[PDB]
């Protein structure tokens, strides 16, 4: 597959998201016990609460469909559908709100991805949503001071960033270590506080964030100047109003 | 030389526009802000009388942690909190709703017809007047035949009239002037000339139904309202039995065969009768906004104008209050009609278009569509990158895609003079905007976006429709806040380009370019600046009847 | 004759039933099966004998919460329930050998009645068959019980709810899939309004049974509106063969080399290479290590794409069995697959503009619902014409049980009687079968 | 020992109540009345003001050749002209309509069974209550999540609120008591202990929005206000994702699948949608109405309560302006709830029904409506005769044929203790009306009374139906004054007799008990009494927002 | 030819097309008829009244035995003249809504 149009390194960087066999950069290394805090939908060490029975215990019907289709795992065990979400800077976070979503729908099963301007959500079986969750935390798609896991109060992907390079945040989920410049997360995405920080490690320096984000902008590379995604988005319009009219 | 929203940028911060970094937590608050504060203090007052909690800055996420900004309005010099322009908050949006609410247009064709061919009589400027005097006895809600009839009292209904027009001059010369809207008097020569030759003979009326009223009541009131007391100064006036066949006619004519309604009824899921935001086209929005007769030299500000009058009936009060409700839209809307924004960008393509196909030269085709539109958008998406208070300011996708889209549309129609193309451009911009930022607007905001392209020159049963005939009943359109005003800006476009006299309907026009409407359709955001600054004076009040 | 297009039908196991199908043979216009599921549907009323016996006896009638104090009636109408459906089919009918039916169900506490197709054949729309089937109930009970001209009220209120004060049935005991005339969007929308959920429950939750009795009540309402013809007509047609009616296995076989580690991203990839290797789509221009495809065929890579749509919801809603993300899959399938291709999504934008005001009203504060509560009269899903509403079919069919408003919550009755007729439980099976009998007739 | 209407007529004329002769014409017009000596001089002002001539006395024909009449609001010593009982003038009118229209009941059982069931998460009194802090903030138009709200003025809304209610006592007991309608202090026993067996364990929201939204708006804003605050308050209080799949389980319970309108939306020729005068059915018109838990010791007070109710409602606001307009319909309508004439009727009936069955031990048939309607209607119709002064003072005939077939179907329900006898008796009492003073109403007064007799007891699609399951939107009702408010009382009657607590919705019945309501529903006609003073104080209005 | 559509006393300026119907009405009516049909044989009726300024249009039955109600047959009709109508004169994919709204009205709109 080609992806996505474009000659700039922000048209790479997106086909590099939305590539399964692009294997992302890990920047971060956060335990198994600390995703399940940040997520904060049950405790480490609180067994999935179910929303129906395991599939194995249920009569499902006569569909040859079902037989194709292998359940992920937390379907087979009947887990709730619950989510994380991120807000992305403007000022150059690595992943952006149609990047991820669009990521998300090339890389993972069963997802329930939606993008808004100021978060973007993902939505999937507990026990599969906490394996996808370590990699959104992890990898790249990810910047301790740029990016934001954030269930409610997502105000900042549009503001100023304070004067240690942070984005705003209303509940100060992220905080900022001057003394070790790395970012701790002291709450969870909800936005209670956390019996223990955890450690998000460092701020990207400016010239990664440059060589890694996928949004453009002027004082980086600028749409306008990537003629030929420019020409396919054009294309499209030309074409579904040729097509709305006649064929 | 400097972008039109400059000075209002440098009045919201410290910082210079082009900053990239501030300092947050560290306001108060909640505390930093004249008009919170007023709140909490109210809502200790109003919890502490009633016996319920009710408003408690405390209550949820705690509002300040960034500037809590004042907004410039548009075209002046005043700058409130967005509070301020909040619909509740405003009697002049308020009041601008309900003048439109409140009135129908009714013709006196049809009547005078039945007068001279069924009853016999002779109509004449003459007795044109002795009926209008009686109607506006009468419309108020006072008595003209029966014995032992109560009445509204005459200071409630204020605002309450009837008065007419008609394209011949010289048979509105011999009606007595208290009761003529004067359309030399009200428009430019050319634009004069225009509305009198598309009226022609034709004698119609324009009835305002008190305010108190309208609002006790709804929108669907109005066309009865005023066809039982045509009713009943027909009957005055020219001496019918109260009470015969022919007195069906004129009811029949006043109710349905000559009655313009500003609104057509919508349907089930969003049921309302006449007169409701919702069946208000876009077109009709932009002939009740009377910038046009007044600033018929700047095409920019006639079409901003109309986009403040769609941008706070349409998402504030429409979608914001009779389609959803609660703290609801404002901002959304306020994005259009604040800190010379949309002025900057529009200005920008009007200057580009003049600059290289001058006004409703261009060919009118996908050419000139993705010309204008890729440049008018790329103009403004580079403002928020240039200047990071800009930004932070219109901070919500939503608000910048609106913003963005109604400039590149405008700017298009501006250069085809032709709606339609403009409404292209607008789609397109969309697109541009979503690819270059990676977001556009919230959860759903671009379902009419996406559709939008296949949508503008569809011919099929439900999807194609002249922007001008569009309004937020059409499908697409019926649900989401960031369009409806601005479309209404597109429809104004070509024709403020073009200097047309009116977008869609000649009557509804005139109709508003009447001085003793409550609120000033002229300025509509001189308007909305006199009521956020609590000094906009409504109708409909009760103070009359009332304990002191 | 109209067209050369033929197709391939399969069946929901994905065996070839029957090769080179004119395109035709399974338009609405012509398909008798399809006559006979849209003419059935008009004609079908679920009545609750149950419901109405509780209703008189506790005097519980004309909507929520609503009670009479003082109006009780003990009848025992279940108990009495073949005299009383016997007595009402004799009313219900217009002659003793038409086509009405009147058919007992659970011990006689539902009944499925079927009005006879003459009252239609000289009525502007549908709305005899409740009507007729209500009085004719009404008048069976109060007959068999000698109700006095002082109570009956009552159990027409029981049956029938508080119309006329209120324009529906509001508390009524009788159900039927579609709605009343009044609440159409538009003209021509009355079977665009069918909660998807009814769909799902006359389907029995099986997936491609449900995505194909969608897509004909979709398509068909295409015709009625007029939007399938002319210019526009084969495009319709081609969307109803390849997303519902799994014309040339295309949708079955996507599923099947997706299902066991798919994506919505994989099943794009694939359909882009079928549809290269069918030669629907060529390279038109090679752009930087990006080609740019064209197609002199419009309306088949919209049928192709729409195939690849429907396989992607059943891929992704499938693997989660949970349908909450179709609205998800609607828009990012057709926002992926224009930017792998530079060819226009399914329904020139309009499914991905649906799918995106269907995120957004099954994900917020506003409106909307769980996506079984939707159908293509539905502010939210009308904008489509016939392509996204047959996938949020799909998908509700195959929850394993992650919505509180399911088809058990919402559509219990309907699922009870309207699953009874075999042209709405399997409507792909029939109406393969008659595009086979009109085969040489096209 | 008198009748009870004889203080009123003994106040309004010079002669005794059974004196045949008069004087007229020398009662100097208008110029006998303070009332319209006012409206006389704020017409001269007004026209001045605004340069439009209003109101005149000299347009048409001359008011008071005649006495124009003092009226008592009945129940009361409150004597007032008729133009005090105009709802236009009269404040105490305005609110009862706007503090209806502003309601909604919302049942909590599917959104804490979403809570528990799709979430995982609790619900205890103690979340049940934290909630309710929260939407007490929300609904008002406040914010609770995000960054940069702007909101109501909380002194502008300080009307809207929510309570809860529950058949449950300990469950009751566990929230705050400031937001919980109290069933067992706001009921008698027999009635709580009925009213807490219909709700069970179920907990349901009264919710009412702001006056000042409801009439800038209308009643088809109030669910959906009241849908979005509520989900606010459910995503701040539950720790939801603002904005998952769950939240939209959320809307449609609130929107749909729990939620009770107080009207229905009505057909496209009077196309209204929800919460209008026209969708209200008489059974809840008669459970709004609380006069049934503080006078049910009197079935009378009870039933004659609720025909003022309806009265004003169905005939002043929703026939006489939402439906017409203009001058309108006071007069119709006061004929029942001033001079205390229904009162004496109707207490004539209810004795003769006491002394001659019992009340409620009649046969429910035909025979009983012979007797009892013919019975009363006499009685009625001989007061007119015997009294010329109440002849006089009930001029129209449209107004006597209410009255008298109000108290004669009122009667019969109190025989039969079932409301289709009383409807009967209702029709009956027309068609001797009729015959015995050879009229009945005006023009077409009798549409429905002539097609009444057969469609009391039929069964077909759109004429059979309970009378408190009929309304304003019954086919042979959807038009005419005179009827609707008294049908209202007929519904009432029986179930008042019978002390049930309700008479059709006890949700309705339990969300009116409400001391935090503007308008006192137990004591309607004192309402009316107090606007027609002018010291009655409405919600909703602007004086905050507008200039000394 | 006056851009007089979508109701009472409505018109857009700039929006004229001067396309001569009348003259060319039974190419239109025939155009049309070729798209209101379901096969050649059938029911359906197209014919012009008053020298081409009117027509009579009887809508197949076929049409309506698979429809749930009547709205089809303007709907049918109203489309086979708006395409036959473009088709005619090749107007402009630009200009094509104006027919739309000459033929319809303000629908959907209203
Ligand atoms: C709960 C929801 C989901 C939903 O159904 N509606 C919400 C909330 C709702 C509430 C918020 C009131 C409150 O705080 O109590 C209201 C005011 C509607 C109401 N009930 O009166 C609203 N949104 Ni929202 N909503 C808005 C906006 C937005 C932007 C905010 C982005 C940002 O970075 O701040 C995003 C969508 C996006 O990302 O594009 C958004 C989301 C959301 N919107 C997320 C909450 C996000 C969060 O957790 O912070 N709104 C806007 O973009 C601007 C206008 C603004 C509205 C108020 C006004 O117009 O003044 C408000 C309009
Ligand atoms: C969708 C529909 O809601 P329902 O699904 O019917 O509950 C509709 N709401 C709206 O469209 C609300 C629109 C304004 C709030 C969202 C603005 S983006 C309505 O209430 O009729
Ligand atoms: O977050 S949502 O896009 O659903 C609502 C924006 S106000
Ligand atoms: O005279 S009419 O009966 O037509 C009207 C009575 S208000
Ligand atoms: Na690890
Ligand atoms: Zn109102």
């Amino acid at each position: 597959a080609q992806y996505y149009p474009g000659t700039t390194k922000v048209a790479q960087n997106r086909r590099n998201f939305c590539n399964p066999e692009y294997e992302l950069e890990k920047l971060r290394e956060i335990s198994d016990e600390d995703v399940v805090k940040i997520l904060g939908h049950r405790a480490p060490g609180e067994e999935y609460p179910s929303v129906h029975p395991p599939l194995e215990e249920m009569d499902e019907p006569e569909d040859a469909i079902r037989e194709m289709v292998e359940p992920i795992d937390g379907a087979k065990a009947g887990d709730r559908v619950r989510y994380i979400q991120f807000t992305d800077s403007m000022y150059f976070a690595p992943a952006q709100p149609y990047v991820r979503s669009r990521a998300y729908l090339c890389r993972y099963r069963g997802a329930d991805a939606g993008t808004l301007s100021g978060r973007q959500i993902i939505e999937t079986r507990e026990r599969d949503l906490e394996k996808i969750s370590k990699e959104l935390l992890e990898t790249e798609f990810f910047d301790p001071a740029r990016s934001g896991v954030r269930g409610k109060s997502v105000h900042g992907h549009s503001l100023r960033l304070d004067e240690d390079g942070m984005m705003f945040d209303m509940l100060r989920r992220q905080i900022y270590n001057k003394d070790t410049g790395r970012v701790e997360m002291v709450k969870n995405q909800i936005g209670d506080e956390l019996d223990e920080p955890v450690d998000l490690g460092e701020p990207l320096d400016e010239e990664t964030l440059m060589e890694k984000t996928t949004i453009y902008r002027v004082d980086g590379e600028a749409y306008r100047d990537d003629v030929e995604a420019v020409e396919i988005m054009q294309r499209i319009h030309v074409l579904r109003s040729q097509g709305g009219f006649n064929l | 030389a400097d972008k039109l929203f400059i000075n209002a940028l440098k009045k919201k911060f410290e910082e210079s526009p082009e900053e990239k970094k501030t300092t947050f937590y560290t306001l108060g608050g909640w505390k930093q802000s004249e008009r919170k504060t007023e709140f909490v203090n109210a809502g200790k007052e109003v919890a502490a009388k009633r016996g319920i909690p009710q408003y408690n800055p405390d209550i949820g996420t705690p509002l300040g942690q960034r500037v809590l900004m004042p907004y410039q309005v548009s075209t002046t010099d005043t700058y409130v909190e967005g509070d301020d322009l909040h619909f509740v908050n405003n009697a002049a949006m308020q009041q601008m709703w309900d003048d439109i609410r409140r009135t129908v247009i009714v013709g006196l064709n049809h009547a005078h017809a039945v007068i001279e061919k069924r009853l016999g009589k002779e109509v004449t400027p003459e007795t044109i007047t002795h009926y209008l005097e009686t109607v506006n006895h009468a419309m108020p809600g006072a008595a003209v035949v029966q014995e032992h009839m109560v009445e509204t009292h005459p200071a409630l209904v204020a605002d309450s009239y009837v008065k007419v027009f008609t394209g011949n001059d010289e048979i509105a010369d011999e009606i007595d002037p208290a009761f003529v809207i004067d359309i030399n008097k009200q428009f430019p020569e050319d634009q004069a000339e225009t509305l009198k030759a598309e009226v022609g003979d034709g004698i119609w009326q324009v009835v305002r139904i008190p305010t108190i009223v309208s609002r006790t009541c709804d929108g669907a009131t109005t066309s009865r309202w005023s066809a039982m007391q045509i009713g009943m100064s027909m009957i005055s006036a020219y001496k019918q039995a109260a009470g015969e066949a022919a007195t069906g006619d004129f009811a029949y004519a006043a109710k349905h065969a000559e009655v313009i309604h500003m609104g057509t009824y919508l349907p089930v899921r969003r049921a309302r009768g006449e007169n409701e935001p919702g069946g208000v086209p876009f077109g009709y929005l932009a002939d009740i906004c009377q910038s046009s007769r007044v600033n018929y030299e700047d095409p920019v500000r006639v079409s901003l104008d109309v986009v403040a009058t769609g941008a706070m009936l349409y998402d504030q009060i429409w979608l914001g209050s009779y389609m959803s409700g609660g703290v609801g839209f404002t901002q959304y809307a306020t994005a259009a009609y604040t800190d010379n924004i949309l002025d900057d960008f529009t200005y920008f393509g009007k200057e580009y278009v003049e600059d290289k196909y001058g006004l409703c030269e261009a060919p009118n085709n996908m050419d000139t569509v993705l010309d204008v539109a890729t440049e008018v958008t790329f103009y403004g998406l580079e403002q928020y990158e240039e200047y990071p208070a800009l930004l932070e300011d219109q901070f919500g996708g939503s608000q910048r895609a609106a913003v963005v889209a109604a400039a590149a549309g405008c700017s298009t129609a501006f250069a085809t003079g032709n709606a339609q193309t403009g409404l292209s451009g607008w789609y397109l911009s969309m697109y541009l905007h979503k690819e270059q930022h990676s977001r556009l607007g919230f959860y759903g905001y671009d379902l009419q976006d996406q559709c939008g392209a296949s949508n503008v020159f569809s011919i099929r049963g439900d999807e194609g429709l002249p922007l001008e005939l569009r309004g937020p009943n059409y499908p697409n359109y019926a649900m989401n806040v960031g369009h409806q005003g601005e479309y209404a800006g597109i429809s104004q476009a070509p024709h403020a380009a073009r200097g047309d006299a009116f977008v869609f309907n000649p009557l509804v026009k005139i109709a508003f370019a009447d001085d003793n409407l409550v609120f000033d359709f002229t300025n509509v955001r001189g308007e909305f600046a006199k009521g956020a600054l609590r000094e906009f004076e409504p109708a409909g009040e009760r103070a009359l009847i009332t304990p002191a | 004759a109209k067209f050369e297009d033929k197709v391939d039908l399969y069946d929901d196991r994905g065996n070839l039933v029957e090769e080179q199908v004119p395109l035709e043979a399974l338009s609405p216009l012509r398909n008798p099966a399809i006559k006979s599921i849209v003419q059935g549907i008009k004609r079908t009323v679920a009545v609750n004998l149950e419901g109405i016996e509780n209703a008189l006896k506790t005097a519980k009638v004309g909507g929520p919460a609503c009670k009479i104090m003082g109006r009780e009636l003990d009848l025992d109408i279940v108990g009495n329930a073949e005299s009383i459906a016997a007595a009402a089919k004799e009313m219900i009918q217009v002659t003793e050998d038409d086509d009405t039916n009147v058919e007992l169900l659970g011990g006689g506490k539902r009944a499925l009645v079927q009005v006879p197709s003459a009252r239609f054949d000289v009525a502007a729309e549908y709305s005899a068959a409740p009507l007729v089937t209500a009085t004719a109930f009404v008048q069976a009970i109060i007959n068999e019980f000698d109700v006095s001209m002082y109570d009956a009220n009552m159990v027409k209120a029981a049956v029938l709810g508080r119309y006329p004060q209120s324009v529906e049935y509001m508390g009524a005991n009788i159900a039927t899939m579609l709605d009343i005339p009044q609440k159409l969007e538009g003209p021509g929308y009355a079977l665009r309004n069918i909660m998807v959920n009814h769909v799902v429950a006359a389907t029995l939750k099986n997936t491609l049974q449900a995505a194909a009795l969608s897509t004909i009540l979709e398509q068909t309402a295409m015709f009625e509106m007029g939007d399938a013809v002319g210019a526009f007509e084969r495009m319709h047609l081609l969307g109803l063969a390849y997303q519902g009616m799994n014309a040339d296995n295309l949708v079955f076989d996507l599923v099947k080399a997706n299902g066991k580690e798919g994506t919505v991203g994989s099943v794009i990839a694939d359909l882009v290479e079928r549809a290269l290797e069918d030669g629907v789509i060529k390279v038109e221009k090679e752009l930087t290590d990006y080609k740019v495809y064209g197609t002199d065929d419009l309306a088949m890579w919209n049928a192709y794409a729409a195939a690849g749509l429907m396989a992607a919801t059943m891929v992704n809603q499938g693997a989660a069995r949970a349908a909450q993300g179709v609205s998800s899959t609607l828009l990012y399938y057709n926002d992926l697959i224009e930017f792998e291709t530079g060819l226009p999504s399914v329904d020139f934008g309009k499914v991905e503009g649906t799918a995106v005001g269907f995120s957004f009203f099954s994900h917020s504060i506003y409106g909307g619902g769980g996506p079984g509560i939707f159908n293509g009269n539905h502010i939210v899903t009308r904008h489509s014409k016939g392509f996204a509403i047959p996938c949020v079919a799909a998908a509700m069919a195959l929850d394993a049980g992650t919505q509180m408003f399911s088809p058990e919550a919402t559509s219990g009755l309907i699922k009870e009687v309207f699953s009874q007729v075999d042209e709405f439980r399997e409507p792909l099976k029939y109406v393969v079968e008659a595009a086979a009998e009109i085969k040489n007739e096209i």
